């Protein structure tokens, strides 16, 4: 906030460094697509899928998923769910990183025929690394100061008495208008106390 | 260990989850929701997950995108993803609508009631589904 007055929200302490363990952080892959935001002219793109990877310096390959099975055990643990477990070879690119050869974490402890093709490519100049997974999806929690937006042609819903009929309303475009409707039809009768229109 | 009763639990409420949320959206990825195009009273889903999948995955699911892979896609579960696994075994879901005309989107014909998730006991004694 600039205010130190103020409880400053935060992710890592500032001396924390991930860069140690079995799996020894890495970095992370985000990929955007470009967007325009309803209220904030400052955000041009969204975050559509994050992969973070974690480098093993375990000195035999092949416990790489047996260490991964114990990750995934503990994230289930912590209430923590992500989207795609798998086990990478990565190497550097003019940007970040690109992905060479990759394999599910299911396929690379269940198929030892595949474990080995694997880790046969694994080569001086790559990098063997578990792929953590996030995507954004429709299940981002709307925050109270409205810096989240829906969807679009998503619908807000009440449940109503009528059992299980819902009772909608959302904020749609028709380009065959170019013209923003908030479409109220779903609901009966819309009672107000004052009202003015344009 | 057997903790794997726990992690067993929560793959169930990760994907019954998926399976309420799908289940309360109209439209998905600007299109209407597959299940809803139909008329009929009940509908069973296979255990087999590919109508939860994405349809631009490398096995094409029933779930629609919008078109343009550039754009952010809202997905339920991953491609590879498979529940029928563990001590309780993901069996499929039961759907049951009533038919509903909606005052914007002429491709629904139903909503949906109640959804029910199946998840088929493989453990060593029947007894012990109640654990």
């Amino acid at each position: 906030t600039g205010n130190n007055n103020d409880l400053q929200d935060q992710f890592i302490a500032c001396d924390a460094d991930y860069r140690k363990g079995d799996l020894s952080y890495f970095g992370s892959q985000f990929e955007f697509s470009t967007y325009v935001h309803p209220s904030n002219p400052e955000i041009q793109r969204q975050i559509k899928q994050v992969v973070s990877y974690f480098q093993y310096r375990g000195m035999e390959r092949a416990f790489i998923g047996d260490a991964a099975g114990y990750v995934i055990s503990e994230a289930k643990k912590k209430g923590f769910s992500a989207q795609d477990y798998r086990i990478v070879l990565i190497e550097p690119d003019r940007v970040g990183y690109f992905e060479s050869n990759a394999i599910s974490y299911e396929e690379f402890i269940e198929n030892p025929s595949a474990r080995e093709n694997f880790l046969l490519k694994a080569t001086k100049d790559r990098t063997l690394a578990l792929a953590v997974s996030l995507a954004q999806t429709g299940e981002i929690a709307m925050q109270r100061d409205g810096s989240v937006a829906f969807l679009e042609d998503s619908e807000l819903c009440w449940d109503t008495a009528a059992g299980s009929a819902k009772s909608c309303l959302s904020v749609r475009y028709d380009t065959v208008g170019n013209k923003t409707e908030l479409d109220l039809k779903q609901i009966d009768v819309v009672s107000a106390k004052g009202l003015s229109f344009e | 260990e057997l903790m794997i009763k726990s992690s067993n639990a929560f793959d169930v409420i990760e994907l019954s989850s998926q399976i309420q949320r799908y289940a309360s959206l109209s439209k998905i990825n600007n299109r209407t929701n597959p299940i809803l195009k139909d008329n009929k009273a009940k509908e069973f889903k296979d255990a087999d997950l590919k109508w939860l999948k994405l349809e631009n995955c490398p096995t094409a699911g029933d779930v629609p995108t919008t078109g343009n892979n550039n754009d952010l896609q809202d997905q339920f579960i991953a491609c590879d993803a498979d529940y029928r696994k563990g001590d309780l075994s993901y069996f499929g879901s039961q759907f049951e609508f009533s038919t509903y005309v909606h005052p914007s989107n002429p491709e629904i014909q139903r909503q949906i009631k109640q959804v029910v998730s199946y998840f088929q006991y493989r453990g060593m004694e029947r007894a012990f589904i109640g654990d």
